[PDB]
């Protein structure tokens, strides 16, 4: 199962 | 707007010529690539909806174009875009179904740049994400039509700038 | 620094509160029997 | 086209073509070339297509070639045969579009006004097509006539 | 809001039209109280027949409370 | 010899692609022949009623309306006009009427601009004539917005281009003079392009009284 | 819009004065051309249709604009070209009936230019077919009538110009 | 003006002027120094017609001169006077023009708006329009009173 | 249209904050002044025709605006000219409720001077009956509240020339 | 504010603001600083606020903290919660202005478009506006609580 | 809507005949009555205020009709009833011009009785109004013209029942 | 009739006829006496004018009397006599309304579509108007043939 | 009333 980030993609 | 056959059907009756052989070759040709378009279209529409997401998801979250000060900040307005982006997706599939772009410089790109200068809205951004579409429609409809959907995109990000 | 609205502004809110995932269900469409186990209010 | 008809369609109602309209459009690239070949044999005769046709067209209306009349002379004659040639190069553009969209858009919209201020008989010229399609039918296999009648028959509705 | 609800049977003068009619032709609508003289007349003036007039909704007599 | 009549069908000179291109695309937008009337001719169809109501909401309102609305307030509308208790005139009306409408089309503009935009939206042009922004603005400085709207759907113009049961379209009038190109200048706008007046008023020839 | 008699009348509004022996001195001057008015209007209508046949024949048809391509190219371009050398011709009869050219700036002049320059109407055929139209209506009214119309057809032209 | 009036309805209908209006249009330009006359007999009286009108009216209608009235005191019964003066005026305009839009345009369009605003009773206005008419009618035989009068009572009408 | 209290939470919202210190601040200044404009929009709206026609009667009345040849003249301009006013006043009364011209600036101001310039309308007499406006206005209001007034009647004037 | 909503919709009838719309704006006016109080209690409180309703929620939707769910891991948490401050600033601004034009022109015009791209289920974005409301009401009197209550509402009733 | 004349032509073309003498008669006879007809309806249209007002003054004024509890009771109603007889009147006016009473099924008596049946508007007090209409215009008009408005007035009474 | 007419137009602005309308219908029923005269002529002239532009239309167009033709035989040639009978008639209906309202009401609104429907050439029906028009117009003076033209002249533009 |  995928873990979704905060981050912006690069 | 024109597809390209009535494209090529015009610029006969302009010169006033019965469709020669290379008319008729570049009639052969769209007749040819009928099937790959039919079947490029059929998979982008049921997969509009993801493909924006995923567009959406990997050129314009958690940047500072969705937050206060951003562009994109309110929902009004991250409505209002991710609506663009869908603008975009479903024209550049008729002109690709059409394999001629004339329906975007008619029904897309008339007024557009003026309309973003207007309100502000970063064309910058804007063409990321719809490149960001092109990258997320061409792995569903494969290399081939990927590459047909990317001209279309194409030309309304140069139309943007 | 991080500006307003950033999501990393409540990372350490969202360990603090270290919410507890469901444990991974065990469910198999293959063991249901549909037309017995829909309710029939 | 099919094709610039469907996405008029969708447009209007943005929304992705249906199933049903791509089908369309599938079945239509796959008979373009029966379509193409069609195309090919009128445009391959056009010049016997309205040579004979316009002969044919002169000897049951006498009137309009002689003096008095609208093609009288040899310069207003062309120029008759020369319309019969608009229209039989539309016929071909409407072969191969499948569609009489370019037979309408280019020579019908508005024909009536035109023939009346130039005193054509407008009844002479839906007869000088129905002569090229009877000529161009003596050209083709019987499906294949059958298929381009359709395109000559749109044309002499709207000249009627 | 007093709405009426009527009919009206309004026929075609000046073209004959090919595509379906009836819908606009024979139809029975609800109109806002305030738009039913202008509607009305409107009717007339094109030639239709208002066969049926109804007070839908809203009382007769009212003084207060019209909404 | 090459025939005569094919001579005189015959284009001057060689022609490039641009002038090809030109000539392709001179006179009136092939727009005025490629597009859709949403004609509600049955009630039955309910994905035909769902495809005119959506075509209705982007005459009147120039696009889909979901990113401008948090919910629907059209429902009971769309209920009326689904089940054959109002007709299109009546629907378009409604939609003209509404606090959403009111939001879009007459809050951010003067009534100079409300004017043009209401005839674009609901009679497919721009105003005529300095009689019809004289009768339109007194509508707006003494009874307001609604009154407006019920002005235009309902006048006999309206019903003889659009009738009971279409909904409204661009249109592309010839006559009178001006119409034409102003009518272009309002549809060739997108939705917010500019605050700019297409037609602040028509310039008198002559002055009555001065 | 404003006639000969109404540019009098207006004429003396604007200083707020009644109509004294000079003003009735230009209204007398009107009246006494009324018939000469009049039946040229009657003359010119009967012939309408063939004036724009004759100006069209001489001025417009074995041309650019009518091989294909050109911008009468097409029936409906023809049939439209037809359509505005009627207007041209109607207009000009009713401002030589009013003796007045305001209804040419208010209803043919306005927007005239901005029309044709976006449609790509070629505007010195127009003014040709137009001097064309004013030749054939002088040869059908005289000399002193043709005159009159023709001033206010080459106000069109001038418009136009 | 009967030209520009038949003019514009023969526009409305995208129409040359119709047999019908030529005649009437003929008929005004030949009866044209008749009608001249009667204005320059309005206005050469029209010192006397307003005067004498203004006169009745006061007689007629005494509370609007008197306190409280909106036309007490010299200075406003002045205005009621210039303004009955600008009525005369208008009505000369469409005796010579055989048409109302000269007075319609100029004093008629908003007439409510303009007196309501003033406080002005209109209906008065109405009165001493109504009094300006039996004044001019007595200064002309019976058939040109008659002409006169149909501009009148279209003033009357307007304002009443 | 924002009134300041809008303003002062779009200040923050922009900036993607709760209201400071200073923020409340100019809420409660405005907050402050609620029984100023309140009442003084109360008069107003109960003296609307009574402001105009005595703004009228001292400012264009008996002048050459109004005699023959002035665009005041003939009942259909008179009635125009009272329609405008009735306009500034009841967006300037707006302006003033809200605290914030940008009501004036949206539905008053934009293309207004186009507007005025194809009619011929005169601006400065315009401004005079403003201004007029505004004197009767305070006359009426109190000293204070026609204070306020001035400042949005001022903001039109400016915004004309 | 509540004098803007009152202002356009006078002016979308021509007419000045009615006895109610002033009395409603008076009212709000005298009342401004019990208004800026609640808002000065929720800006202070807001970290407990939305962490104590950040936690609530989740253990009454556990699943959206669980594998395939929305909120699924830390840092998609820490987006919620960042979400859940979103919307405590915008009550804030509802009651400061008296009106609820700027919670819904900034959080939920077009809200429905957003969280059903982001797939965010939007039952559970209200649900955490109830646990905010509840943290909150226990911060204040019943009568400030009552107020900002109202606010809570608005957005769980448009979200719902 | 059909005048004298066009009634004639019609009788005589629903049954596909010329028109014979009696036909010419019944044109005759309205010719000679024109003068007559244009005489009254000039009289009508510059006193159609006044014959409303002294008609409701008549009929409908001081009574249990506009007191509370009348139908005409409320300025809104009061009004409403105004208008109503001032069309009432205007449409007489055009009948008996034309000289037939088509425009007045057509343009009066089309659904106004189930109109008035369904808001409660009591058709009694409706046609005294009316006939206090016929009064009033017959004291204007003399008594040949009075007649004859009077017979249109009537035809619009026994309409409404 | 002009009388409906000015109804319908003054009946558009919900205003009475203006003085120049009321002057123009009273010009129309003074002309009546002429009108009368003309339609008199034409009727009493019917049969002799059919019988000539019959014969006269089926020398110019012996197609149509000949085998294939719509009017061949003695009793379609008879059917097409009467038609011209009726569009004669409805001349002078038109003479004796000063308008060609009741033409175009009885035989010119969809005259394309019947006819059509019969297999009759329309520009032959436009032509056998033109010989009616001829031979009636020899039997009267200048002016009565000049007023009657413009009823001939309508249903033959309609007709084109 | 004056208008001086
Ligand atoms: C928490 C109660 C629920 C939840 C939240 C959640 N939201 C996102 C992502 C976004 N949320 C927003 C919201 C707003 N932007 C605005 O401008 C406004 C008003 C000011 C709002 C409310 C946005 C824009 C995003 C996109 C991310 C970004 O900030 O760029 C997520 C993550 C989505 C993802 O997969 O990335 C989550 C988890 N989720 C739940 O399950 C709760 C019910
Ligand atoms: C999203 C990737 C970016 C973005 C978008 C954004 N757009 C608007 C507003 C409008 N966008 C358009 C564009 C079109 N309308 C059309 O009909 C077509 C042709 C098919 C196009 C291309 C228009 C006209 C508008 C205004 C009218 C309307 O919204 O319906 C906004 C809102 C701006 C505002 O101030 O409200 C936004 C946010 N913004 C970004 O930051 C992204 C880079
Ligand atoms: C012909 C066999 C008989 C006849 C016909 C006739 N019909 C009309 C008028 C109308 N006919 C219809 C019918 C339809 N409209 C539709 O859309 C459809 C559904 C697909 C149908 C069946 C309608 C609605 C009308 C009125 C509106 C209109 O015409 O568009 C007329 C004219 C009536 C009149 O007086 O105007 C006639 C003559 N008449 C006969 O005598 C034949 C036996
Ligand atoms: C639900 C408890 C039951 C039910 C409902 C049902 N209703 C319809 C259709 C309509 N309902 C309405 C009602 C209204 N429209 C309004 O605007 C308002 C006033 C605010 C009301 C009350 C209308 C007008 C319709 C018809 C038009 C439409 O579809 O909106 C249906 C659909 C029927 C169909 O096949 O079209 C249904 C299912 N059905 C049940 O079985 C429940 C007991
Ligand atoms: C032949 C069957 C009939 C006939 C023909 C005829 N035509 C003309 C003159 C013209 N014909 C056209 C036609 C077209 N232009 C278009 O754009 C289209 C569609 C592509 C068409 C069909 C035009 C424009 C002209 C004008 C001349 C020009 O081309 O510039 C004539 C000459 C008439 C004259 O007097 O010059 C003739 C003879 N005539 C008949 O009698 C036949 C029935
Ligand atoms: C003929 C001499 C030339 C010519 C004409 C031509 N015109 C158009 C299109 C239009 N013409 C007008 C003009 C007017 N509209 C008015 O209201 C008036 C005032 C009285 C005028 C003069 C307009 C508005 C249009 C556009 C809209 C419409 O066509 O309905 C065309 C193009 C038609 C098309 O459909 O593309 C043409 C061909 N062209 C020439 O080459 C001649 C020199
Ligand atoms: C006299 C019968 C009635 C009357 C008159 C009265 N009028 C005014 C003031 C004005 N009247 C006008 C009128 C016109 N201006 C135009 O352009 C036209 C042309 C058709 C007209 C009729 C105007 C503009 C004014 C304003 C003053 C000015 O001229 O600048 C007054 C004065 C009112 C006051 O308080 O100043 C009066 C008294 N009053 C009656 O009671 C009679 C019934
Ligand atoms: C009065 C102080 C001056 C004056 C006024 C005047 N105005 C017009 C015409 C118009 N005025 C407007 C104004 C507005 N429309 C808007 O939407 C707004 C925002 C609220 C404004 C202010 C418009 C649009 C018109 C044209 C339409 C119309 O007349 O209703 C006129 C008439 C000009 C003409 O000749 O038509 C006049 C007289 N004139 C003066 O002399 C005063 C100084
Ligand atoms: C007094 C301040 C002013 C004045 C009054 C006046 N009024 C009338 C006559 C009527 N007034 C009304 C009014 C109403 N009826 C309603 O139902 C309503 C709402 C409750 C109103 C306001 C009516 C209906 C009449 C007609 C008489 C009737 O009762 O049927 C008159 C008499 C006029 C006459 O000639 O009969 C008067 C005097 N007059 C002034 O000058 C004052 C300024
Ligand atoms: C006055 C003599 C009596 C009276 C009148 C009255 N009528 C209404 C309402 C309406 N009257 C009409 C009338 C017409 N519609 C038409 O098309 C025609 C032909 C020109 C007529 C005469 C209509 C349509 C209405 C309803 C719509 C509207 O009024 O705008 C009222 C109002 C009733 C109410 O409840 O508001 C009244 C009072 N009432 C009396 O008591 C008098 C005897």
């Amino acid at each position: 199962n995928e873990v979704r980030r905060f981050i912006p993609q690069e | 707007m024109q597809d390209a056959i009535t494209a090529v059907i015009n610029s006969a009756d302009v010169q006033g010529k019965y469709l020669d052989g290379a008319a008729m070759d570049k009639l052969k040709s769209y007749f040819a690539s009928g099937e790959l378009r039919v079947r490029a279209a059929s998979v982008i529409s049921a997969n509009a909806a993801t493909i924006v997401k995923e567009a959406v998801a990997k050129s314009l979250l958690y940047s500072d174009v969705t937050r206060p000060g951003g562009n994109m900040y309110t929902t009004r307005r991250y409505a209002a875009c991710i609506r663009d982006l869908d603008y975009y997706l479903r024209y550049a599939t008729y002109a690709m179904l059409a394999g001629d772009a004339s329906i975007l410089d008619e029904r897309v790109l008339n007024g557009l740049k003026e309309t973003y200068n207007s309100l502000g809205v970063p064309i910058s951004s804007t063409v990321q994400a719809i490149q960001a579409i092109k990258e997320v429609t061409a792995s569903l409809v494969g290399a081939d039509a990927g590459k047909e959907m990317g001209v279309y995109l194409d030309y309304i990000c140069s139309g943007l700038s | 620094k991080l500006t307003a609205g950033n999501p990393m502004n409540f990372l350490g809110m969202a360990r603090s509160i270290n919410p507890a995932a469901n444990t991974i269900p065990k469910v198999s469409a293959q063991n249901i029997n549909i037309e017995a186990s829909v309710p029939r209010r | 086209s099919i094709v610039t008809k469907s996405i008029v369609n969708a447009d209007a109602e943005a929304r992705y073509l249906s199933p049903g309209e791509l089908d369309r459009i599938k079945a239509f690239v796959t008979g373009g070339a029966a379509r193409l070949r069609i195309a090919e044999t009128l445009t391959g005769s056009r010049e016997t297509i309205v040579k004979q046709a316009g002969d044919r067209l002169f000897q049951k209306r006498p009137d309009i070639v002689s003096p008095g009349g609208n093609a009288y002379g040899e310069e207003m004659t062309a120029t008759c045969l020369r319309d019969m040639d608009y229209y039989l190069r539309l016929v071909t553009y409407g072969v191969v579009s499948g569609d009489v969209t370019p037979i309408e858009e280019i020579g019908l919209v508005g024909v009536r006004e035109m023939y009346r201020s130039l005193g054509t008989p407008i009844e002479a010229v839906a007869q000088s097509v129905r002569e090229m399609k009877e000529v161009a039918s003596g050209l083709m296999s019987s499906d294949d006539a059958a298929e381009a009648s359709a395109y000559f028959d749109f044309v002499i509705g709207k000249m009627s | 809001m007093r709405m009426f609800r009527i009919t009206a049977c309004v026929p075609s003068q000046t073209r004959i039209r090919t595509q379906r009619e009836l819908q606009n032709t024979y139809f029975t609508k609800l109109v806002p109280y305030d738009n039913w003289f202008r509607e009305q007349q409107r009717i007339m003036k094109m030639g239709g027949k208002i066969v049926k007039v109804e007070l839908a909704t809203g009382r007769p007599g009212t003084n207060a409370g019209l909404a | 010899v090459t025939p005569r009549f094919v001579e005189l069908g015959q284009v001057s000179a060689i022609r490039t692609e641009p002038e090809i291109a030109y000539r392709s695309n001179q006179g009136v937008t092939r727009q005025r022949q490629q597009t859709k009337v949403f004609k509600l001719v049955s009630t039955y169809d309910k994905v035909a009623v769902k495809n005119a109501i959506r075509a209705a909401y982007r005459q009147v309102f120039e696009r889909d309306l979901e990113p401008y609305i948090i919910n629907s307030e059209f429902t009971a509308l769309e209920s009326k006009l689904s089940n054959n208790e109002i007709n299109v005139k009546e629907f378009i009306e409604g939609l003209g009427t509404s606090e959403l409408y009111m939001k879009e089309f007459y809050a951010p503009y003067p009534n100079t601009k409300v004017i043009e935009m209401g005839t674009k939206h609901f009679l497919g042009r721009a105003p005529l004539n300095q009689k019809e922004i004289q009768q339109y603005n007194q509508i707006l400085a003494s009874q307001g917005l609604k009154a407006f709207i019920g002005a235009m759907v309902n006048g006999m113009e309206y019903l003889q281009t659009f009738g009971e049961d279409t909904v409204p379209y661009r249109r592309f009038p010839t006559l009178p003079a001006a119409n034409f190109p102003n009518t272009e200048r309002l549809y060739n706008k997108l939705t917010k392009q500019d605050k700019e007046l297409v037609v602040p008023s028509f310039t008198p020839v002559v002055k009555v009284g001065g």
